[PDB]
This record gives structure tokens, C-alpha cells and sequence, in this order.
């Protein structure tokens, strides 16, 4: 196998919050009409989300 | 295991 991340196809919504636990940056993402969130790296939501990303630094900060 | 939250 089931899809995880943004192979899920749906639209980003926020980020929950941000781990480096594994060796690099990942944030937990929530994703719109889904109360299932999952780690995604920071590499791959810079680029396909980046005002999701820009709005969770923001907010901190 | 650790989460930073927004915030």
C-alpha cells in the first residue's frame, strides 16, 4: 504493497512536526481528508510542497 | 523517535 507518502496521490496539508532521528530530515505530514500521516523526507516536500514547508517553519520562528 | 511539533 500500500502507498505511503506522496506516492498517496493526495493534496499536502501540514506538517505536524519534524524528525532527524533516521540520518535526515523528515517531517510527519498530514495529509488533506486523511487522518493518516507519514514521514516524508524534507528533500522530497521542499520540492513538491514548499509553501507547506515554508508555513511550518514560519509558525515556529 | 522524536518529534519537533509546529508552534
Amino acid at each position: 504493497e500500500k502507498p505511503r507518502g506522496f506516492a498517496r496521490g493526495l493534496e499536502p496539508e501540514r506538517i505536524i512536526g519534524a524528525t532527524d532521528s533516521s540520518g535526515e530530515l523528515m517531517f510527519l505530514m498530514k495529509w488533506k481528508n486523511s487522518d493518516e500521516a507519514d514521514l516524508v523526507p524534507a528533500k522530497e516536500a521542499n520540492v513538491k510542497c514548499p509553501q507547506v514547508v515554508i508555513s511550518f517553519y514560519e509558525e515556529r520562528l | 523517535g522524536t518529534v519537533a511539533l509546529r508552534e
